[PDB]
């Protein structure tokens, strides 16, 4: 059956597999991040060499999973400090009025 | 009444718009 | 080129009014009406970032002419080349009237 | 094209409920380098470059804008344009396809 | 079958349901989009559940005393920054630690 | 008798595998059928002042499409009373508000999500910091750091 | 020491920064929580146009006077 | 200077044209619907005005150059009306108008005379149409 | 909350009266009113009563710990700066420095106490006519958003070839002063904000194109 | 030093000019930028703060 | 001296 409470609440990084779940319990979950890392950079260069501009499916996942990993290593305090490098800006956008001036238009 | 008046606009020169130096040094036919 | 192609697509579809809030901007009591000395920091770096990414050719040009007019003159300008006896035997032979 | 891409675009239009898909269209809808410039070497022919065909894409005005006529353009009906051929596109497009 | 495919994005989902409460009121009709639109609300929200079971077993069954050393945790964020805004990581950064 | 390198302005840039994640002056509004306008503005010049009223357009011809969701919408293939009965994407107010909790605050969390306000979870504050671009200088630095040992 | 006078009225811009991403400036799709015009029609007097702006809060500048 | 609000003029709106909204939101099944749909409307009150400062300044994009114009007089009586555009003379259909503004700038002059106790009172538009 | 947003409220207000003073500006310090809108006219009043029967700055009232927590110190407050705001204002000529300082000021701190009040659930204090609305709201629903805001006057006059205008006069919106006509003739037209929020503006590669 | 004068009032621009990004020669005053007494055809993102 | 090819250069080698 379907309910509301599950289609409002949703994401595409809702997928967590076993792999996660054993490199937890078994600690080290950081040779997982750096692996995945290194396979992100292997299709990243995969993806240069022939012109794609488009990042597969399987490149979203590993992005998805290490996104998910850090968060909640971070969030379970599992870690003594958080580095905080953050540009103190951040863009956004500007009213946008025209001149009043009239135009000659010779 | 104004009505009779002038404009009498405002010109400048591109010139004038972005490129002045000034000083005495401005001119380099001066002694300073 | 494939590359840079992409990066100069991805700049110019940037849109115009691109202000940024520099969160230093407390310490200047902006009262609406005031305009905030870091508008433009991040429309100027991306203007920096395109324009320069349009000038390639013309810093390539510039440099190969640089780098041909100093290499036509290692034997003269460079002394361990100039005091070879060979490019030394070499200038005497040209200079053979 | 795409069958997200044609209800994004029916629903960037209010009229999304005047539509109606049959079987077909659902089940398919879900699926040398010439020198042609002269700054670093000896340029080719003119007659040459012409032969070879022109694609920029990446730039919005193109390759090129005179100085003078850049400098006397106007800005609304441009922000105009580009919302109209870079933004609304998929819209317009479903308006020709669908919508008689 | 017909078999409407996974939304990608969030955006897809809410564009979905939108077209499904536009589809509604006349499914006499419609009668068939009816039918996939709501497969695919089946399979998302047990997609859903199985990720909230998922990850209570994971929060509750972490580790005792495990932690992360600083220098790698800083050196993972760089990457995966690095690597999301399409910018390179040099090859001597990654395989080194 | 060192290797400067260009700029690296990550603050430009756009996120290549969720878009979803851009700022709000980088996003397409295109993704969740927003670029037309349908827009209606009465003023007042009344007295010595202006009652500007903005009015956003929704077709009043659509059934079903621009009315608020309730139980009477969904059918028995829906499980949707409760949750009807009883935010999800940032702003700039909200990203500002993180930036200042994440300044003044470096890692009480609980604090950053109390300054924001009262519809963020810490899990998406912990997700919008992992997000945020970081500083140009400390990646020359640590990439620099990583080449000298190599090198040495 | 004169007055200049120009061909237009000048132009008056209340905020110079926008909230991008607003429930009163950027309509979501889909809302889900809450003859005559309408009954879902609703209307919402703001305080003040700083509402639809970017500004900081007193607690952060009074953190950076502290320094 | 001093406060003199008005008494014969109330209520002056000036909105944009329905047939442009007409033809922006029906394409007639001919062409494809508009972007912009950008609908305004000024409304000035007699009374807590002055007479004066009758003068008004507003901009409009270039597709919103056909107005109308619609007056209310608290006056029951008759009076003579005259609206002056850019110096020519509209003629309507409380009364009505049409008006087909030009690019750049734009002059409206509204007149109200009583003519039984001969008080005048103006309003003055100025408008831009932007390139 | 409210302790801490008093205390960062009066550093706040100390630190940005540093050229203008406005914090140590000493008022009758026995004046009060419920309805804002009227301050000035009842303080005129109250000014003729003791100038013919014939004290404390806004530091000494924080000091002396006058404003309280509740919705009547945060009202005290904001009323004491618009008394003295409004008293300088009158003070100082048209338009010298001090006075658009003073303006400048006003605006800042009115704008920061209500944003701060509204942000902590406190307060401080149609469509039938045309056509055009009948057609709008038989086609679309209307979700509204209303505010308000003051306008603003220039000069204009006529001359021989065309209409002409001058800047936007910078008189304060606290000014009560009636009006000084520099000269005859001269128009007094009020410009109007401007509309659109989301105005559109071109791409970047518009105004960075190569030439 | 270096003297600017804004294109539309013959007065000289302090501390700051708005440098246009079409013309690339005119600079605009802080004052006449913040009242739009520019061209109709320019917009406020055509000029930079330098 | 201005680095402006030398992120592609070296990303493609
Ligand atoms: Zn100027």
């Amino acid at each position: 059956i379907i309910k509301l409470q599950n289609l409002y609440n949703w994401t595409p990084s809702n997928y967590i597999g076993d792999d996660e779940i054993e490199n937890f319990r078994n600690g080290t979950p950081d040779k997982l991040v750096s692996d995945s890392l290194l396979k992100l950079k292997r299709l990243r260069k995969e993806r240069i060499l022939n012109k794609v501009l488009k990042p597969t499916t399987e490149e979203r996942e590993l992005y998805f999973k290490v996104k998910r990993i850090l968060k909640e290593v971070i969030l379970a305090k599992k870690v003594s400090k958080v580095p905080i490098n953050n540009v103190r800006a951040f863009p956004v956008l500007q009213t946008n009025y025209n001149g009043s001036i009239p135009v000659v238009r010779a | 009444m104004f009505e009779t008046m002038v404009a009498n606009p405002i010109k400048v020169s591109r010139l004038q718009s972005n490129g002045v130096l000034t000083g005495p040094a401005a001119n380099t036919k001066s002694i300073h | 080129s494939a590359r840079i192609s992409n990066r100069i697509n991805e700049l110019e579809r940037l849109p115009a009014n691109l202000g940024t809030y520099s969160l230093d901007d407390c310490l200047e009591f902006i009262t609406k009406d005031d305009l905030s000395s870091r508008m433009d920091t991040f429309k100027i770096k991306a203007l920096v970032e395109l324009k320069s990414l349009k000038l390639l050719t013309k810093q390539k040009s510039i440099r190969q002419k640089l780098i041909n007019n100093v290499a036509s003159q290692a034997h003269h300008n460079i002394p361990y080349l100039r005091d070879s006896p060979f490019t030394a035997a070499a200038q005497r032979s040209v200079q053979i009237r | 094209m795409g069958y997200y891409d044609v209800l994004a675009g029916l629903s960037a239009l209010e009229k999304s409920s005047q539509v109606v898909f049959s079987a077909t269209e659902l089940q398919q809808l879900t699926q040398k380098r010439v020198a042609v410039h002269g700054y670093l070497g000896g340029k080719v022919s003119l007659a040459d470059a012409a032969q070879v065909e022109y694609e920029v894409g990446h730039s919005l005005l193109g390759s090129y804008v005179p100085r003078q006529q850049l400098e006397a353009l106007s800005s609304v009906d441009f922000s105009h344009h580009f919302h109209r051929t870079l933004e609304c596109k998929a819209a317009l497009e479903t308006h020709d396809v669908f919508l008689a | 079958e017909i078999t409407i495919p996974k939304p990608r994005s969030s955006a897809q989902l809410e564009q979905l349901l939108y077209r499904y409460r536009a589809i509604q009121n006349h499914p006499k009709e419609n009668k068939l989009e009816i039918k996939a639109i709501e497969d695919t609300f089946r399979n998302i929200s047990r997609d859903q559940d199985i990720y909230e079971t998922k990850l209570d077993t994971l929060r509750k069954s972490i580790d005792k005393g495990f932690q992360y050393d600083e220098d790698l945790l800083n050196k993972h964020l760089v990457a995966l920054q690095l690597l999301e805004k399409d910018t390179d990581v040099p090859d001597y950064f990654l395989d080194l630690p | 008798n060192v290797k400067k390198e260009f700029p690296v302005n990550l603050t430009i840039k756009k996120n290549v595998y969720d878009s979803a994640q851009d700022f709000n002056a980088l996003q397409d509004e295109s993704r969740n059928s927003r670029q037309i306008h349908k827009v209606y503005i009465c003023h007042t010049c009344g007295n010595e002042s202006i009652n500007v009223r903005y009015h956003n357009l929704r077709a009043r011809d659509t059934n079903l499409c621009s009315r608020c969701f309730q139980e009477g919408h969904f059918g028995a293939n829906f499980q949707s009373s409760d949750f009807i009965r009883l935010k999800k994407n940032w702003s700039d107010q909200e990203m500002l508000l993180l930036l200042e909790g994440i300044e003044m605050y470096e890692d009480q969390w609980e604090k950053i999500a109390d300054h924001v306000g009262g519809h963020k979870r810490v899990e998406d504050c912990i997700e919008k910091f992992l997000s945020l671009p970081i500083e140009d200088n400390y990646i020359r630095e640590v990439v620099g750091s990583t080449l000298n040992g190599k090198g040495g | 020491g004169e007055i200049l006078w120009f061909r237009g009225p000048s132009v008056i811009v209340n905020e110079r920064i926008i909230n991008s991403g607003d429930p009163h400036l950027s309509l979501p799709l889909n809302r889900w929580f809450t003859l005559e015009p309408d009954v879902e029609n609703e209307k919402e007097s703001l305080p003040g146009p700083f509402v639809l702006g970017l500004r900081p809060s007193a607690k952060f500048t009074a953190h950076r006077l502290s320094m | 200077m001093e406060y003199k609000p008005y008494k014969l003029i109330q209520q002056i709106y000036i909105f944009s044209s329905k047939n442009l909204y007409s033809q922006a939101t029906k394409p007639l099944l001919g062409s494809r619907p508009s972007c912009n749909q950008n609908w305004v409307e000024y409304i000035f009150n007699g009374n807590e005005l002055s007479q004066n400062e009758n003068a008004f300044s507003f901009m409009l994009q270039p597709m919103q150059t056909f107005l109308t114009l619609q007056s209310h007089l608290t006056s029951s009586l008759k009076d003579t009306e005259t609206l002056l555009t850019i110096n020519k003379e509209p003629v309507k259909s409380t009364e009505i108008f049409d008006i087909r503004l030009s690019e750049g700038l734009n002059h409206l002059m509204f007149r109200c005379e009583d003519k039984i106790s001969h008080e005048t009172e103006f309003m003055n538009f100025w408008i831009n149409v932007l390139p | 909350k409210l302790v801490d947003f008093l205390v960062n409220v009066q550093s706040i207000l100390n630190a940005a009266s540093v050229k203008c003073h406005v914090v140590d500006e000493s008022f009758p310090a026995k004046f009060f009113e419920k309805n804002p809108d009227k301050i000035y006219e009842s303080y005129c009043k109250f000014i003729k009563n003791r100038s013919n029967s014939e004290l404390t700055t806004i530091n000494k009232r924080f000091e002396n710990g006058e404003y309280e927590p509740i919705q009547g110190g945060f009202y005290k407050l904001y009323h004491d700066i618009k008394l003295v705001c409004t008293i300088l204002i009158h003070f100082y000529p048209q338009g010298t420095r001090n006075y658009q300082l003073v303006d400048k000021f006003y605006k800042f701190s009115s704008e920061l106490l209500l944003r701060e009040c509204c942000r902590i659930g406190i307060a401080l204090t149609d469509d039938d006519a045309t056509e055009l609305d009948k057609i709008i709201s038989y086609d679309f629903i209307k979700i509204s958003m209303n505010y308000t805001v003051p306008i603003s006057q220039t000069y204009q006059i006529r001359t021989k070839d065309m209409d002409l205008f001058s800047s936007i006069i910078s008189k304060s919106n606290l000014d009560k002063r009636p009006h000084e006509l520099p000269n005859t003739n001269f128009k007094i037209n009020n410009v109007l904000p401007q509309t659109d929020i989301e105005n559109e503006a071109p791409r970047l590669g518009f105004v960075g194109a190569n030439t």
